């Protein structure tokens, strides 16, 4: 009944206002700001002694990395929040709740992405405002935002699971930057090395891990219909292991 | 709220065997047990926190279940206001103002209801907490030691609200606690969980007092002293480990002090009081340790 | 252990104002006071655990404090026996394997000290905690309400326990604790904390002038009642019409009931009525809400 | 008085004792040993068709880069430990102790990295005994130990002064990670973009942040003069704020 659902909104409707009061997020908002500005003013209308004539392209890619990096802290904590406090216990106590809670997590990491796809689009007028370039079409923004939902609720959902399975919080904030930033470390480490290295790299492909990871500093995106597919499996999967694990999981 | 032959083992430890529990029309339930017998465990299942008790748990869904178990959840860097304001939009109906105010000051903890939590003090934790279970307005609360942290006025305070509110609203209330005391304030019978299962029920409906004198020897006089008193009197309780012996009230003392005096029996100490829960307690699980 | 002009403020909170505070000879000192007014503050100062406190705290740095602030802290991954060891290695001077032995046995933990602390329900890590403390071997003991989550036997064997040790060990022990009735039974004197300042001292050696023992008999045994207790204690009241006599608050009425029994005489009545802690801790704090 | 560091090693001992006996230890440390071996097996001895001969500093240089990481997030947890269980308010109620703590704490993230060296010795003198090449040079595995010791203090002490600053610990261990798995991505990404470029890249020779975690996959090492005396530097002065900022801190 509508009663249940707004109780589950309730829910979201906390989690987001809490994002949009305290000023770390502020000043989070406020460093990608300053770093995108930074790069326009600083080189791309100078490097080569242009006539101040910049890609857009180019600060559009950092931006997405430093918004999808911040945006998945912003979902962790989102996720983690009820098993630093313990207030979890307060929420699992009969499989309706238990199972409204999966989704109202799920509603708030959607919110979450679509607030830095937001964030991502405003920063980025703004510089087409500032200088000279061919703006990028609204529909590559708008491709963008399909990114960051996939991407973020791929990750978000993921390690909701692994958060629920081992009721800890530490290690969900490390495991979200450790796979952001091993995959395009690991890469070029030593993908060439062994006999199998094109197979590896080939296989990739079809690892949402990887793929959506490298694609974090891209300027454009297409996924491959397999690669679509893959992604989007994924996070149907992971939606439904979260809702079966809680409704039996002891808290 | 019903439970039926509910079993529940960690390993090879047995908290629970086939336990059975209700509320037999009552509204004030009272759970006493020593430590490790397995009252959280109880009461765990009953809030549905857990979902491995072997049994049946009958819980007609529609309704809601507030509770505090161990330790109060709350989140520690918002206002306490914030918390009330949060659950009873969340596991509640919505927030009622009204009914809000009535239990803040009641609880009468208004002066810091506006400060963030971490800056509370455990007592003021516990009160707030006692607070955002009953802002669910439910029908079922489930207490965990709901006055553990408290001062004696709070305590006195906080269970004379629940229990005008369990009129306000329809409610059933579990409570279990150490301070017998603080159940004999609000409760309409008791429980005594021992070994898995209940040992005692224990209905009272009015402050009978049922009268009692306690008579206390040296350890050496109490096998004797024990034989004369049942013998002779009504033997209503025993606390074997501090030299007690509980009897029906005597006016005057006369005949027990002469007759035991007869067997060289010179008591250490002698009273006529009301009788409680404590001295049940003691009766069914001092021999545990002692 | 000595504290002098303690003042400590949380923004424009003032919790501790010039308050001083020692231990005149005594041994065991009771800590009261309502919800918030910051009893877990002056036994963080005097713990160390604050270093803001504006006056002086008076500590010989060689001696060791032991002590137990808010909810218990243990390693949850890790027995209670480790947990044990640890400490005693760690913050105490080493494992001393007998004294830890009679901890354990004393409040009768044994059967869970080798499993791990998060199976431990609240009660049994409290039990734990109190030991973690004693385990210092410290001379200043300082519990923030030690028995808080106790069941009524854990807390008179602990407390009892306790007292037994300070004689052991040359200890001063300091306890905030709610259940007045467990200060009552292990104290010498207490005092009380309201406004941010002590407010009234209590020496429960000395107790006052109406603590009583009502010694009443038939009218042909008074006037030899009379002559024994003239004789034997100090006859504060005489009420020959009614058949009363009263002395001093006796603790043991097998001196007088042995006496009285070889010239015959056998009482009907005997009574003690000395205020407790509890009235008195009403007496100062109940107008705050009331 | 000896009474006192006896009391301080006591607590040493035991962080060194969980290390040794929880089986996340083992588990790491058979991951570690299966990466290496599997290097060597595959392709080590077989991408060019060689006659079974190895390059023992391709080796080196992985086995360095994987302990180390796991290093740093044992010496993590070290730090967090008494945060986590909320067990450092035990220990916080003097000075002497306080000071004790952060000595105490110091002394196992000393011996946490020669556990770590010691293990990466290991796992390479069993490679060299498998293989043919010619062995390292027993210099170039003490010079190793050098680089465990100050890379792990410097970024112990650094994240232990954070983690007493804030009092959190899911921070630090998402810190550890972030920064080590940060300097080599963005690095290419970047540093060539800006007309400082060049000045940035150079500057990053006296930063400890950016070489000490970019030589963590180098096969051997040299510090420059300054580069040596800043590191230690840097350690010397976070181990004396340590002290400094417990000595004052209320728990
Ligand atoms: N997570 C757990 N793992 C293993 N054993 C547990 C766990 N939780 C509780 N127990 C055991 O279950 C028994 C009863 O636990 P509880 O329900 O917490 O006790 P209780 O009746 O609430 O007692 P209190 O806490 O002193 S009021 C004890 O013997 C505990 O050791
Ligand atoms: N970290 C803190 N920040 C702000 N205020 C605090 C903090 N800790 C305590 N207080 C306040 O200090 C006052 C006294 O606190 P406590 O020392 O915890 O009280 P208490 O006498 O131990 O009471 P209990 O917990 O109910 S026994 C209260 O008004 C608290 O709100
Ligand atoms: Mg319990
Ligand atoms: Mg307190």
């Amino acid at each position: 009944v509508p009663r249940g659902s707004h109780r589950i909104l309730n829910l979201v409707k906390y989690d987001l206002y809490s994002i949009f009061k305290s000023p770390l997020t502020y000043l989070a908002i406020l460093v990608v700001s300053s770093l995108i500005a930074t790069q326009s003013i600083l080189m791309a209308n100078s490097m080569d002694n242009p006539k101040h004539i910049i890609v857009y392209g180019s600060v559009f890619a950092a931006a997405k990395w430093l918004l999808l990096i911040i945006g998945l802290m912003f979902v962790v904590k989102t996720i983690t929040r009820d098993f630093s406090q313990g207030t979890i216990q307060l929420y699992m106590s009969k499989v309706k709740t238990r199972v409204g809670y999966i989704i109202s997590k799920t509603i708030s990491i959607i919110l979450i992405s679509i607030l830095f796809a937001l964030i991502h689009y405003v920063i980025l007028i703004v510089v087409q405002a500032s200088s000279n370039g061919k703006n990028l079409a609204f529909s590559k923004y708008v491709d963008n935002l399909w990114f960051f939902l996939i991407f973020l609720l791929f990750f978000g959902l993921f390690l909701f699971l692994i958060t629920l399975a081992s009721q800890k919080t530490a290690m969900i904030f490390s495991l979200g930057v450790f796979l952001v930033l091993i995959v395009p470390f690991i890469k070029p480490f030593i993908t060439f090395i062994p006999r199998y290295g094109e197979k590896v790299l080939d296989a990739f492909d079809y690892i949402p891990f990887a793929y959506l990871t490298d694609k974090m500093i891209s300027s454009n995106f297409d996924f491959s219909n397999w690669q679509w597919v893959i992604s989007l499996g994924s996070i149907v999967i992971f939606f439904i292991l979260n809702i079966l694990y809680v409704a039996k999981k002891d808290i | 709220m019903k439970l039926e032959h509910i079993t529940k083992k960690y390993g090879s430890n047995v908290v629970l065997n086939d336990i059975d529990f209700d509320f037999g029309d009552s509204r004030i339930v009272g759970l006493i047990g020593k430590n490790g017998v397995g009252k959280t465990t109880v009461m765990k299942v009953m809030n549905g926190n857990i979902i491995k008790f072997d049994g049946k748990v009958d819980i007609d869904n529609a309704d809601n279940i507030g509770f505090l178990i161990e330790h109060p959840k709350l989140y520690d860097n918002k206002s306490g206001l914030y918390n009330l304001k949060l659950f009873a939009q969340v596991l509640g109906k919505g927030f009622d103002k009204a009914y809000t105010d009535k239990i803040i000051d009641a609880f009468g903890m208004r002066p810091y209801i506006k400060k963030k939590v971490k800056k509370y003090s455990m007592g003021m934790k516990q009160k707030l907490a006692i607070a955002v279970s009953l802002m669910n307005k439910p029908k079922f609360l489930i207490l965990d030691e709901p006055t553990n942290g408290m001062d004696p006025d709070g305590s006195i305070d906080v269970l004379t609200t629940i229990k005008s509110l369990v009129n306000e609203l329809d409610m059933r209330i579990l409570i279990s606690s150490h301070k017998l005391e603080d159940i004999e304030l609000i409760c309409d019978r008791a429980v005594f969980l021992r070994d898995g299962h209940f040992v005692q029920d224990v209905n009272m409906e009015e402050g009978v007092a049922s009268d009692t004198t306690i008579v206390t020897v040296d350890h050496k006089d109490f096998d004797r002293t024990e034989k004369y008193l049942a013998e002779h009197f009504q033997l209503q309780n025993v606390d074997k480990a501090d030299g007690h012996l509980m009897i029906n009230a005597q006016k005057n003392y006369q005949v027990i002090l002469k007759a035991l005096s007869e067997l060289d029996i010179y008591p250490k100490y002698i009273e006529t009081r009301k009788s409680s829960l404590r001295d049940t307690y003691f009766n069914i699980n001092q021999r545990g340790d002692k």
